[PDB]
Formats: C-alpha cells, structure tokens, sequence
C-alpha cells in the first residue's frame, strides 16, 4: 500500500544517502495521522538527524573559521564569513521548524503509547535545543524554555511508563543532560541528571530487553563519556 | 568546541 | 576584488562541505573568461567532483539494490527502484551538462597554457565518460565518442607540452585508461595505456618537480593499482 | 561492481 511504499522509498533514500528524500518520504507517513511503528519512528528520526547534522557540522566549521579570522583581524573576510554563517543559521531554523511543525500537527496528537510520547517529546526537546545552540539573546532564551518544557514532559512520561533501562528513556536522559550542560551552562545539573539516569539503569539491569540491550549499553557508555568530559 | 555527546 | 572574494567563498564552502555553493562560486570565476590559476582550476575540479560523486555513489547503491531485487523478483519494489535510479540519472546528466557547457563556453576558449588545455580537455573527457557510465544504446555510444575525442585532444597536447611525470599528464593517462576499461570494454588497450604512461614516467623521473612529486607518485601507484586490478 | 580507480 501507500504507507509500505513510502517506507520502502525512505529506506532506498537512506541507502542512497539522499536524506532530503528520506525526510520527504517519512513526513508523508507522519502526515497520515497514525501511530508510527518503531521502524517508522527510527527512519523519521535518522532522516532529520542527517539533514540537520550536515548544517550543524557546517555551522561549527564556519564559526571556527570566524574565530581564527577575528584573531588575525581580517575584516574583508569576516563580513563574508558572518554572512555565510547566517545563511546556515537560516537553514537550521527552517529544518527545526519543519520537524517541530510535524511533531505538533501530526505525531504528538496521534501518539498513543508511552514509548511514542516519550520519543516525540524528546525529539521536540532536541529540535528546540538545536534552535538554541547557535542563538543569542531573546531567541536563545525562548528556544531554551521550549526545549526545557518538552524534555520535562518526556521525563514525566518516561519516569512513569518506561523502565530506567529503556533506550528511549536513557536517550532522553543523555540529551537532556547535554541540554543542561550546553544550553543552560549548568555542569552541576547536567552531571546530576546523567549520573542519576546511569545509576537507576544499573539498579534495574534485570529490566534490560533482548530487543534493545546493546542500544541501552551504548547509551549508558555515552552517559559515562559525558561525565568523563564534564568532571 | 564541543565537550558533550548526544544520541546519534 | 570580486575574483579573490569568489575564491575565498569557494574555500569557505569547501571547508563547510557545501559543494553546490563551491560549484556556484567557481562557475562565476570561470565565467570571467580568464586563465584560471592552478589553485582556481583545483577548486573548480574538487567542487564538480564532489557534486557528481555524490550522485555516482547513489547510482551504484540503487543499481546494486535493483540487481538484488531482480534475483528475488519483487516487481512492486523494482518499479520504485527503477524510477529512483532514473531520477539520479537525470541529475548526473544535468551536472555533467553544466560543467561541459562551462568548459566549452569559458574555460577551453580562454585556456592559453599547455597545462590548462590538457586539464580542460581531460575534464571534458571525464564528464562525457560520466555520461557514458550509466548510459545504454545510442546515448552510451555518443557519450563514449565525445569522451574519446576529448581524451585524444588532451593526450596530443600532453605528449608535446608536458613531461611524462607531470601530474596532469599522469592523471589524464589514468582516467583515459579507465575509459578504455569501463566504457570501451577493452582491458588490452586500458593496460597498454596505463603501462606506457607508467614506464614513460619511470624513464624520466629526473623531470619530477619539487611542486608535484607526491601527486606524481600517488598517480603512478594508481596506474599500478589498475594494472593489478586488470591483469 | 567497479574494478578501476580514477583521479580523486
Ligand atoms: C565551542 O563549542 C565553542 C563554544 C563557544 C564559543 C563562543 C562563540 C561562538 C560563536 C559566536 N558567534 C557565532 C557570534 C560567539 C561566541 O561567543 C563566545 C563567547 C565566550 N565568552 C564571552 C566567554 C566564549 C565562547 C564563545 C566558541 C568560539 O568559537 O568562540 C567555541
Ligand atoms: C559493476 O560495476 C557492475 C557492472 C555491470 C553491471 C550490469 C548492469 C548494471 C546496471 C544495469 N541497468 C541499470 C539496467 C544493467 C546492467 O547490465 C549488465 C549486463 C551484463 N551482461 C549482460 C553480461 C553484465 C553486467 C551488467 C552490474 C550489475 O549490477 O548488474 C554491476
């Protein structure tokens, strides 16, 4: 049918590394206003992560070049660097606004399992965090607050509906800790959240699923890696 | 420069 | 000035891995109808190589998936795979036609050194070869003939103007040998050309330049690697 | 499947 066709097209685009087309295919599935399968949520998440991740990488490269030129004072170059950075910031805003609109109009309203609700509020936290990463002043404070509110909603559902070993719950704890570290400049709160999620998983390692034990284990190493980076 | 890892 | 600005923008786009913008910057330099610098020819060549190379990689992935599905006989999937392959073939044609038009309208007519003429006729050979790679019937024969005629023009200038160690001359011999192997299905002619270019370079290793000795050495290993692959 | 290397 149409839904299986769009999923197949998403998988072809993924193999071909044509992530715009992957996004467009999974947006059409999301627009059907149905509960996505695990596989469909994962394809949607990978598509947007690749499309935004190319611009986040470009932004950090351009920003690094800008610092270097600020240290040499090359003013001709800085006008061009700043205008190029601003063009990438425009694309980051458009991509984040696209998935955020899909989450608000289709995915969050059709979500009817604890897993799917945590997944979608977490993704909303992630995309407002990406809006906050490169933002200044008011725009940064507004993105940071929207991000924080979505991560709290995800955390509330995750704490009541998912075991502490669930990879969506661990992946939420990882990204939320990163939010506290990078966006709110709070290493203490970042460390507390990451250590608490790690310790709660250790306490109930009997809740590890055959389906996701290696995902859970990887995310628990990433929590430990942040703690290594932050302490 | 980044001193954090997120889900990827 | 405008030319130095466009070159700086090309270099920023390259760092940012935004190759479309790199192409657009260097196309504007090429449209100035002047002899490009070594650095400018290299930036132009890298920009188009990245833009075409993404579609060549996608095409081989999609084509590989098509073979696998032909062996399972999944007909629903094959219509989608074939239509997706054809979309990538359209983009390969457009990119090749874009650089080929720039070569014919700007670069080849303004070229006034032996190096630049060999570089541009070789690039014309490369882009007609890319048109031939995925083509069938008449279209394949037409691309193959245009490719062959451009490689011959490059080889004629290279044999009279450049030493056998020159990296543009070696890089021409490499790509021309690949043309004979992949497009004309002639391992004997591919092997003869690659072995002759390699041996002529060995005979006059005293013509190696301080500027390009490591480029020449790398290309001589690639000639040897093809001979390894083809014998 | 490819059994050739070109300039890159
Ligand atoms: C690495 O991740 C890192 C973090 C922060 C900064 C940094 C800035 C980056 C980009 C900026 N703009 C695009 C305008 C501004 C930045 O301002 C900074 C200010 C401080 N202060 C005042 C202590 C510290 C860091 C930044 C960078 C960097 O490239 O400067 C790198
Ligand atoms: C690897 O590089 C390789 C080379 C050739 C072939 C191959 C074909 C690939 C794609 C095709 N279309 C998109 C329609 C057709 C192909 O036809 C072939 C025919 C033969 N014959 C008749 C001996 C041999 C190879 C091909 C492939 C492959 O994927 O089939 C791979």
């Amino acid at each position: 049918d149409d839904r299986e066709d769009l999923v197949y097209q998403a998988k072809l685009a993924e193999q071909a590394e044509r992530y715009d087309e992957m996004v467009e295919s999974m947006k059409k599935v999301a627009g059907m206003d149905v509960e996505l399968t695990v596989e469909e949520r994962n394809l949607l998440s990978v598509a947007y992560k690749n499309v935004i991740g190319a611009r986040r990488a470009s932004w950090r490269i351009i920003s690094s070049i800008e610092q270097k030129e600020e240290n040499k004072g090359g003013e001709d170059k800085l006008k061009m660097i700043r205008e190029y950075r601003q063009m990438v910031e425009t694309e980051l805003k458009l991509i984040c606004c696209d998935i955020l609109d899909v989450l608000d109009k289709h995915l969050i309203p059709a979500a009817n399992t604890g897993e799917s609700k945590v997944f979608y509020y977490k993704m909303k936290g992630d995309y407002h965090r990406y809006l906050a990463e490169f933002a200044t002043g008011n725009d940064r404070k507004e993105a940071a607050e929207n991000s924080l509110v979505a991560y709290k909603a995800a955390s509330d559902i995750a704490m009541t509906e998912l075991p502490p070993t669930h990879p969506i719950r661990l992946g939420l704890a990882l990204n939320f800790s990163v939010f506290y570290y990078e966006i709110l400049n709070s290493p203490d709160r970042a460390c507390r959240l990451a250590k608490a999620a790690f310790d709660d998983a250790i306490a109930e390692l009997d809740t590890l699923s055959e389906e996701s034990y290696k995902d859970s284990t990887l995310i628990m190493q990433l929590l430990r890696d942040n703690l290594t980076l932050w302490t | 420069r980044r001193r954090a890892v997120s889900m990827d």
